[PDB]
């Protein structure tokens, strides 16, 4: 019927992978102390 | 009207969730260790809040030459050390 | 019918090359009285002192100023926001030297703007169309009434109204930057992605519907002469410009219902534009954007300078050079 | 036929995301500029090229972060990570500004496969290409303000860096150093720009109140078929409106939509020739008939010479932590100051 | 750098004696600092008099010597003038005075040598900025 | 000579208003 | 039930509020639940400033706007505006909220259980838009509620213990008011003054006798009014000249709270009466004037002449003439000489301020005000940053004036912007035009051509 892995599927994943993995570093930072 | 699966057809799905409730809290956690274990000082090279300056100086440790840039780095490093 | 009558109709006839209208009928005069001034006063007018500290800024051509240096200077501090007619003052001279010209101007082109915008509204009723032109023409006026009337009236003087010249109105921007930080308020960069915007899809549009047009005219003829005035077909491909730029992006960010393109149209430069008039009007009342500086400082409590810094150190010194004679005290408060 | 005429149907197959030959440059070049950005704006300092903090990490806020310029002694140096400044290190080439170079040209060959990327789905679909024209105007702004305008001055270091505080700066600098607002080649860009936004708000405002009454609701949006002949607003009253409380008005609707194309591409490439100027410090400073006068005359003031007393504010107060490299020692009896103040 | 105990050791008398604070009494003392004092002392300065600051070499000339935990904290009870000719408790906070600065109502003694810590500190840290004015900003 | 070349450019800007509003094209439904 | 869809009103759903119009029982419902909304924030915002409320420190340190308006009104405050007793704030607080749950109770009740049309239920509470008898009697009954209010400040001020009056002798006290100004060329003085600087039209109202003077007379015309329009209808040039409709009255309105909201903004920025500085904080005038005298008090203590200090212009370093001759602060200040404020009116003469008067009565409590006035001028940042843009992190402090003074020019501007659309739409949608042009019958098709 529909396939799974397709461009769309790549071009989603390189921006929306990093982004978490982005937003979990910026939100571990809140909590640094200097 | 291309040929690619809706989108709204995906994310209300049960397959979906099944997979993106662990992947998508899992790159968030990686990215938190990744700052609270220390590594994304070490990987980039920026100062921590106690290595902006030696204890008793207000200098910036600024490059002044283009090809020795890499030495003077690693000597403005080794004097807070 | 009697006389009034035939004046009212004549009033609000739509056979008028120019519609005059009721709103017109206060148009007209408080327009053509500023502008009379305006000219004349840019021309010949004599310094005025609009510090209040007997130091006259020149501001006409004859007295030494070109195009770009020119202005309309605005009326003294020492007036403050008291009322300053010419049948108030013991001579012109007096009037000519405490900027009398532009308390006259900014308030007959304040209120001949506003007849103007319901004057859109009142050709738009005559003529039987939808009224709500007026409503994107109240983003410029807004605009105008913070700078000329909002802005004085928060600080207190109309000696920090807006100039009515090109090198005044930078004097302006300058001096407003180092006092609020304007950059760093929302409401300016709001109106920033407004007017970026607005060019930005105002060049879209254009560059979309002239891709599309219909091939109606030869190759050593203008297209132009493809759309005959009125004509009922519409003169381009809307379909073929969809299928361009929804491919340019993907498909669902582009527009296929073209009266929810030209409502975006209308909404996004003149939403943008209501910010940035709101942005002079509230800080107006000092309430300024956001101050970072020295919000960054390293283990032992040194300060560790950003960006902010920088133009903070920008700002401190527009602070100390402007109006240099005219303060007594530490704190410009106003 | 080779396996060219094959890669060539796989390139322009009709997808979600349109790749095609442009696709080789605009994806990586575009993906790598926007995620080198986003990767310095939230890790990389600027201590050791500017002595300011940038990232998130370092405690600045969205406005405050920035991929800043490298240092003034790299000079017009590519920075290439395995070049001679980096040799490699990731580190070092991170400390020295190395971002800023990769995202500046990467971001330029970006730039360039957008713009073919409009040329060849122009070419495809069989329409005119006068929306890859437009895009002419934002390249030749980003060519002229962060290649050629540093390329003139001594180093990168003065080229704007990519930050919200850090553009801000970028634009007093030009004020108290190039008095770039007295310069008529920025008076034409900001006449286009903001003569754009006005045709873009008052030509979408007309349209919106001249809409025939196709439909019975009160949603005039529904009364509208992608498919129909017919306008959907009408011209001639537009053109009444308009002729009675202005003047004049359009009466051709093909020259009024060029018209929107023409107003903000020749303003952005007006300004970009005034910045190509400034990067020889070929400015429009001063009038020199205004401050022969005011040399002699010490009672003549206009507000051109009121600007520039804050210009030299601004560069005396801003030099010193603006220009590190330069060791700029100013004792505090030398600033100008007014009285008080 | 960090905030060593040699930053955090202060003058104690004007006779010689010192005393080192935790950097649990810094931050209290700056705390209380910007609610009874940042109004007026900013940074170091003297917004209502900018000819006198918070500078210790000009808390040293002062009489009686303020340049030190002691002397600090006798102002904060009985403000004199910089000759110590008159008091001030009129015009200036002080517990002596706090029916009309109602806000030194809450300060207790361990307040007091908080506040007088962070004083002396501060320009041991940010050295001609403290005092200094709009220039070193 | 400067204020003359300044006004008469201004002048001629506003004789310039009169005969685009007044004596244009007219605007004809074919 | 009625409506709830696009083909069944012709309104889409962002626009689905106005499917209402014709709909009385669930507009009432509407609006009750509206108005609990309101009475909600009242009531939990009292109670959130009290919980983070410090005695010790000015009510305009601690971000409060609505414990000013009750110490205004002479409840929890003595001499000089120190609170004294608590309880009274949290009364209306806790009032106010509790009261919120019956409106809200009556507006989801006649919004969704109720029925949508009150016309069949009862004829006294139905209502037609173009019933211009109806209308006029439902505006008369709101007038006299909108009279008794007004009276309600009076029996305050008379009978209930005052209001406070901070130019009251002893730096401002908690006074009754037995005397109200009713001479009508004082109250309707106050209407014909300039708007200027120096005027300052009913904002410069400076003393309470003339305030619930004013209110007395408010209250006799909205109830005299009320009548009126209840036994009334409208005449005939009146119902010639507007628009009958829904849309159109709601249009009014907001012309009404839009005007009402720019004077609000002026009213909090200058009026220091109404708005007492002791809770507000200093206006920008007084704070600037504050600035002028603690400088003047510093140097003459030092042993300068304040009269005869010459300036760097020319002008007076301390002491100058307005434009009409009166002696007033010098620096930029001079363009507030019109500012008056209790701790500077005794320095004041026939010829403004008088030299011997301040070279011999300045009191410590005066140097005290002037100091405290300016160091909380109203400047501040949008993160909370006190003092000038150029200022560092330290003081958290941003006046309550500029609070109140901005946030209300944005509301009156946009209703403002609401009365344009609302009124032109009105406009059309009575004229049969508001949906576009008709394709078979355009106006201007039938007009001749205008060249
Ligand atoms: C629109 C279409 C857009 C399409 C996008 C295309 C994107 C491609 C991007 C290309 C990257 C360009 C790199 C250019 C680097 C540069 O120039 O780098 C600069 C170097 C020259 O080096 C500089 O040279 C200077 C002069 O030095 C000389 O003088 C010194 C003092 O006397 C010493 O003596 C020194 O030894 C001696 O060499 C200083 O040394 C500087 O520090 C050093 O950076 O030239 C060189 O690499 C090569 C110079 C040859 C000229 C290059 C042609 C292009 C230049 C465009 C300029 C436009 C005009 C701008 C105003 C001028
Ligand atoms: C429709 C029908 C109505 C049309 C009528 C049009 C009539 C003309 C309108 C007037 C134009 C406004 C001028 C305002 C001038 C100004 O200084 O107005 C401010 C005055 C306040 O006056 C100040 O009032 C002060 C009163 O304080 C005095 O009294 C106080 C008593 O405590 C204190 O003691 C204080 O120290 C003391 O000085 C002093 O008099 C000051 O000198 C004086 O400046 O406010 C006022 O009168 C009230 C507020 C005026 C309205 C504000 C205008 C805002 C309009 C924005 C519209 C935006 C439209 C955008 C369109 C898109
Ligand atoms: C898609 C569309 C999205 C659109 C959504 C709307 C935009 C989203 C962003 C706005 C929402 C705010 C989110 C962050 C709120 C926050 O961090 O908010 C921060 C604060 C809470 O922070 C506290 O803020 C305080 C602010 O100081 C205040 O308190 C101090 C106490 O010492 C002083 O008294 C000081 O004078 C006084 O101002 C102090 O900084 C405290 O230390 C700090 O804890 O929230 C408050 O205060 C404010 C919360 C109530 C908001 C109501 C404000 C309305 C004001 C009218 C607006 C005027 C606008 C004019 C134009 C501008
Ligand atoms: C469309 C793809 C594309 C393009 C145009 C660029 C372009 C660029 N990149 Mg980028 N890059 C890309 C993809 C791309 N990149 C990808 C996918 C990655 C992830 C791995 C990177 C990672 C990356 C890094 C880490 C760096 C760059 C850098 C650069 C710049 C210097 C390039 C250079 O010196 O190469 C020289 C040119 C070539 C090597 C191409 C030669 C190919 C020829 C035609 C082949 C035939 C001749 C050849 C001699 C024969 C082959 C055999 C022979 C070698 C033995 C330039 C702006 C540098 C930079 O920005 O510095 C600031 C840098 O440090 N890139
Ligand atoms: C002040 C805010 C406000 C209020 C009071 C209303 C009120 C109303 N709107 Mg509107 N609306 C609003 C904002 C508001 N709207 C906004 C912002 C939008 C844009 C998104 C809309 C879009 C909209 C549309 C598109 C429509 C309405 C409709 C309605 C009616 C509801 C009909 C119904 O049965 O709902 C049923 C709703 C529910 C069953 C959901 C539950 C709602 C309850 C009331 C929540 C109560 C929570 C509260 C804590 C309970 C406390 C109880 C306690 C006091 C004891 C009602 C008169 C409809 C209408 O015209 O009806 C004829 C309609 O078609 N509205
Ligand atoms: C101004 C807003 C408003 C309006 C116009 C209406 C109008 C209506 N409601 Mg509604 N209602 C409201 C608010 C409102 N209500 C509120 C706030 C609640 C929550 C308690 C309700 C709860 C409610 C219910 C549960 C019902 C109605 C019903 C009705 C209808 C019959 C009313 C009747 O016969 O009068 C009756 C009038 C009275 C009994 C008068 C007594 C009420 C007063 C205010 C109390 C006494 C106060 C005292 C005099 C004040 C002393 C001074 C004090 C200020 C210190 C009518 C259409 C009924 C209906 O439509 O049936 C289908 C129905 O069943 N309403
Ligand atoms: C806010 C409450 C309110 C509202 C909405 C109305 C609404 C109405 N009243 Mg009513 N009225 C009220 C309160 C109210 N009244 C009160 C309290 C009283 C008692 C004093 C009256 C006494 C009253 C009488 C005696 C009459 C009305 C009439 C009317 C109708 C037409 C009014 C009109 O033309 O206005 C527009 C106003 C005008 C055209 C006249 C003013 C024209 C000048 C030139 C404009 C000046 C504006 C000014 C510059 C701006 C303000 C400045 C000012 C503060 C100095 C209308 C239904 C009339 C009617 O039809 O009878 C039922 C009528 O004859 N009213
Ligand atoms: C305060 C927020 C903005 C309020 C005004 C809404 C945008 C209007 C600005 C431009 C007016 C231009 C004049 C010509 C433009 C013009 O003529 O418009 C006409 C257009 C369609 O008109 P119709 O007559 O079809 O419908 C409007 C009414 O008649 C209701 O049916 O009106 C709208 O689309 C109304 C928008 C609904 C707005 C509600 C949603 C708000 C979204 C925007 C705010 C987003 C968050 C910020
Ligand atoms: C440089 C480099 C590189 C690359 C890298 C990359 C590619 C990266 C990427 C990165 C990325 C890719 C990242 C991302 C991130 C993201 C983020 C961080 C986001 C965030 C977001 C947010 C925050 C949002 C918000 C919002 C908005 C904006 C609006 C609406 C609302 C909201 C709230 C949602 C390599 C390897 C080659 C090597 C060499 C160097
Ligand atoms: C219709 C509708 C709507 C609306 C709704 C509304 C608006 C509602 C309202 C509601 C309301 C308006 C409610 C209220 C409530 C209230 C309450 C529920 C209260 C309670 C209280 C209490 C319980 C208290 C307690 C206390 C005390 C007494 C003391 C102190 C402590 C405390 C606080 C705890 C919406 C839009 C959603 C949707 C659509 C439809
Ligand atoms: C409380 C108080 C007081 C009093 C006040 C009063 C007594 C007031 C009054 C008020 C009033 C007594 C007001 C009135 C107003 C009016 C108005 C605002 C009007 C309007 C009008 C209109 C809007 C019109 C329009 C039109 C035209 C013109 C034409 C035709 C059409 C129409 C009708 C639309 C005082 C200050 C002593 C003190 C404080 C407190
Ligand atoms: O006037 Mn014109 O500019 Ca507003 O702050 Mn103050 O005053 Mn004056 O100094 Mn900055
Ligand atoms: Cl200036
Ligand atoms: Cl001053
Ligand atoms: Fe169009």
């Amino acid at each position: 019927s529909y396939p799974i892995f397709t461009v769309r599927w790549v071009a989603v994943h390189t921006l929306a992978v990093p982004t978490i993995f982005f937003l979990g570093a910026i939100a571990a930072m809140q909590f640094i102390q200097r | 009207t291309t040929g690619e699966r809706p989108f709204s057809d995906i994310i209300t799905s049960v397959r979906y969730w099944v997979i993106h409730s662990i992947t998508i809290p899992a790159l968030f956690i990686a990215g938190w260790l990744f700052v609270s274990t220390g590594l994304a000082y070490d990987v980039f090279g920026t100062p921590r809040p106690d290595s902006y300056y030696a204890q008793e100086q207000r200098s910036i440790p600024l490059v002044t030459d283009r090809f020795e840039a890499k030495q003077q780095v690693e000597t403005f490093l080794e004097q807070l050390k | 019918a009697n006389l009034w009558e035939r004046f009212c109709n004549w009033v609000t006839s739509t056979d008028n090359r120019l519609y005059v209208g009721w709103f017109g009928v206060i148009m007209i005069p408080t327009l053509l009285a500023a502008t009379i001034c305006f000219v004349i006063a840019f021309i010949a007018a004599p310094p005025v002192d609009i510090d209040g500290i007997r130091e006259p800024v020149s501001g006409s051509l004859l007295y030494g100023n070109n195009i770009i240096t020119g202005a309309v200077v605005p009326s003294s501090n020492a007036i403050g926001l008291h009322f300053y007619p010419i049948w108030e003052a013991a001579s012109l001279d007096e009037w000519l030297y405490n900027g009398g010209p532009y308390q006259l101007i900014i308030f007959h082109f304040l209120l001949g703007a506003s007849c103007y915008m319901g004057r859109q509204w009142e050709l738009s009723y005559r003529l039987g169309m939808r009224p709500w032109i007026c409503v994107a023409y109240s983003a410029p006026l807004a605009s105008a009434f913070a700078v000329f009337l909002i802005y004085p009236i928060g600080q207190g003087s109309f000696s920090d109204g807006m100039p009515l010249g090109i090198s005044g109105t930078f004097n302006f921007m300058i001096v407003f930057q180092a006092e609020h930080n304007i950059l760093m308020h929302p409401f300016h960069q709001l109106g920033v992605a407004g007017v970026f915007g607005g060019a930005l899809f105002c060049a879209m549009h254009g560059s979309l519907v002239t891709s599309s047009l219909i091939r109606e005219t030869t190759e050593t003829e203008s297209a132009n002469y493809g759309y005959k005035f009125g004509q009922e077909e519409e003169t381009y491909n809307i379909v073929a410009a969809h299928g361009y730029f929804g491919r340019l992006i993907f498909q669902y960010a582009s527009f296929n219902n073209s009266r929810s393109l030209h409502f975006f149209l209308a909404a996004w430069p003149v939403v943008g534009v209501w910010f940035t008039a709101l942005g002079i009007s509230t800080m107006a009342f000092n309430l300024n954007g956001f101050n970072f500086n020295h919000s960054v400082i390293d283990a032992k409590g040194n300060v560790i300078n950003t960006w902010a810094d920088i133009i903070n150190r920008a700002n401190l010194g527009m602070e100390v050079m402007h109006e240099r004679n005219a303060h007594n005290f530490p704190l410009d408060l106003a | 036929r080779g396996w060219f005429d094959i890669l060539d149907d796989w390139l322009k197959r009709d997808r979600f995301v349109f790749v095609g030959w442009s696709g080789i440059l605009l994806f990586p070049c575009a993906y790598l500029a926007l995620g080198g950005w986003l990767t310095g704006t939230t890790f990389v300092t600027s201590w050791y090229t500017h002595g300011l903090a940038s990232s998130y990490l370092e405690g600045c806020n969205f406005l405050t972060v920035a991929v800043s310029t490298p240092a003034n002694s790299m000079g017009h140096s590519l920075l290439l990570l395995w070049g001679p400044e980096a040799q490699g290190d990731f580190t070092r080439w991170c400390q020295l500004g190395g971002l800023w170079t990769f995202i500046a040209l990467h971001g330029a060959f970006g730039l360039i496969g957008f713009m073919l990327r409009q040329f060849e789905i122009a070419r495809l679909v069989g329409v005119r290409p006068y929306n890859a024209i437009a895009f002419s105007a934002p390249i030749a702004v980003f060519v002229s303000v962060f290649l050629i305008y540093p390329l003139g001055q001594s180093s990168w270091f003065f080229a704007p860096s990519f930050g919200v505080a850090a553009i801000f700066r970028f634009l007093l600098f030009f004020q108290g150093f190039h008095n770039w607002t007295l310069n008529p080649f920025h008076m034409m860009g900001v006449a286009g720009v903001l003569g754009g936004a006005l045709l873009c708000a008052i030509h979408g405002a007309t349209v919106e109140n001249t809409l025939f009454q196709d439909g019975e609701g009160a949603s005039t949006f529904r009364a509208f078929n992608p498919t129909q002949a017919e306008e959907t607003y009408s011209m001639v009253t537009a053109n009444r409106f308009w002729s009675q409380i202005f003047g004049i008005a359009f009466s051709n609707k093909r020259w009024l939509h060029f018209f929107m194309l023409f107003v903000p591409v020749t303003g952005l490439w007006m300004s970009a020739i005034g910045v190509v100027g400034l990067a020889l410090n070929l400015r429009s400073y001063d009038f020199i008939s205004q401050e022969i006068r005011a040399a002699e005359d010490p009672e003549f003031e206009t507000f051109y010479t009121k600007n520039l007393l804050l210009n030299e504010g601004i560069r005396a107060w801003m030099a010193p932590q603006d220009q590190p490299h330069e060791n700029f020692v100013f004792p505090e009896e030398v600033l100008p100051r007014g009285n008080a103040l | 750098a960090e905030l060593t105990p040699e930053v955090l050791t202060v003058p104690l008398n004007s006779e010689g004696k010192t005393i080192t604070l935790t950097e649990k009494q810094y931050l209290e003392g700056k705390r209380l600092f910007q609610y009874a004092c940042a109004s007026c002392h900013v940074g170091g300065i003297t917004k209502t008099n900018p000819s006198l600051d918070l500078r210790t070499e000009t808390l040293a000339l002062a009489t009686p010597p303020r340049d030190n935990i002691e002397g600090l904290v006798d102002y904060m009870k009985n403000p004199t003038t910089y000759d110590g000719e008159q008091e001030i408790a009129e015009v200036h906070p002080s517990l002596r005075s706090a029916d009309i600065f109602p806000k030194m109502r809450n300060l207790t003694e361990k307040d007091l040598v908080a506040i007088a810590g962070h004083i002396l500190v501060e320009p041991k840290i940010l050295g001609d900025k403290w005092g200094g004015g709009k220039v070193y900003y | 000579m400067e204020t003359i070349t300044y006004v008469f450019i201004f002048a001629c800007i506003i004789a310039l208003f009169f005969f685009a509003i007044f004596f244009r094209e007219p605007p004809r439904i074919t | 039930a009625t409506n709830r869809d696009q083909e069944s009103s012709g309104f889409a759903w962002w626009a689905g509020n106005a499917r209402l119009i014709n709909l009385s029982g669930k507009l009432l419902g509407a609006h009750v639940a509206h108005a609990g909304l309101i009475v909600f924030w009242a009531g939990a915002m009292t109670l959130f400033e009290l919980a983070h409320f410090i005695p010790e420190k000015p009510m305009y340190e601690q971000g409060l706007i609505l414990i000013p308006h009750i110490a205004t009104l002479g409840w929890g405050v003595g001499p000089g505006g120190e609170v004294v007793d608590t309880f009274p704030f949290f009364v209306v607080g806790v009032v106010h909220l509790i009261s919120s749950a019956v409106l809200g109770f009556g507006g989801v009740y006649h919004a969704i259980r109720g029925p949508e049309t009150l016309e069949e239920y009862s004829s006294f509470f139905g209502y037609d838009w173009k019933d211009k008898n109806k209308m006029t009697t439902i505006l008369g009954f709101h007038l006299i509620v909108l009279g008794i209010g007004a009276l309600l400040l009076v029996a305050k001020a008379m009978f209930f213990g005052g209001l406070y009056d901070t130019w009251a002798p002893g730096g401002g006290d908690v006074r009754v008011i037995t005397n109200p100004t009713l001479d009508p060329r004082v109250i309707f003085g106050y209407l014909l003054k300039s708007p200027f600087g120096g005027e300052g039209w009913i904002v410069s109202v400076n003393n309470l006798e003339d305030v619930v003077g004013g209110h007395i007379w408010i209250g006799l015309i909205c109830i005299a009014g009320g009548i009126w329009h209840i036994l009334t209808t409208p005449f005939g040039w009146a119902r010639r000249a507007f628009i009958w409709s829904g849309e159109a009255y709601l249009s009014y309105s907001l012309g009404a709270l839009s005007m009402m909201g720019f004077i609000a903004t002026c009213f909090v920025w200058f009026n220091n009466t109404v708005y007492p500085s002791e809770f507000y904080g200093p206006t920008g005038p007084e704070a600037s004037q504050a600035q002028a005298m603690t400088f003047l008090i510093r140097d003459q203590k030092l042993g300068a002449n304040v009269g005869s200090a010459q300036g760097p212009t020319g002008l007076g370093k301390y002491l100058m003439r307005s434009p009409t001759g009166e002696i007033i602060f010098g620096g930029e200040t001079m363009r507030f000489w019109d500012f008056r404020g209790p701790w500077l009116e005794p320095l004041r003469g026939p010829n403004g301020l008088d030299l011997n008067k301040i070279k011999n009565d300045i009191q410590p409590w005066q140097e005290r005000r002037a100091a405290e006035y300016m160091t909380h001028a109203p400047l501040g940042s949008l993160n909370s940053v006190g003092g000038v843009a150029t200022e560092i992190n330290s003081v958290n402090f941003v006046s309550p004036r500029s609070w109140l003074a901005t946030s209300h020019f944005v509301l009156a501007f946009f209703f403002l912007v609401g009365h344009l659309w609302h009124a032109g739409r009105a406009r059309a949608a009575a004229a049969g035009f508001e949906k576009g042009i008709d394709r078979e019958s355009e106006p201007v098709l039938s007009m001749p051509s205008l060249d």
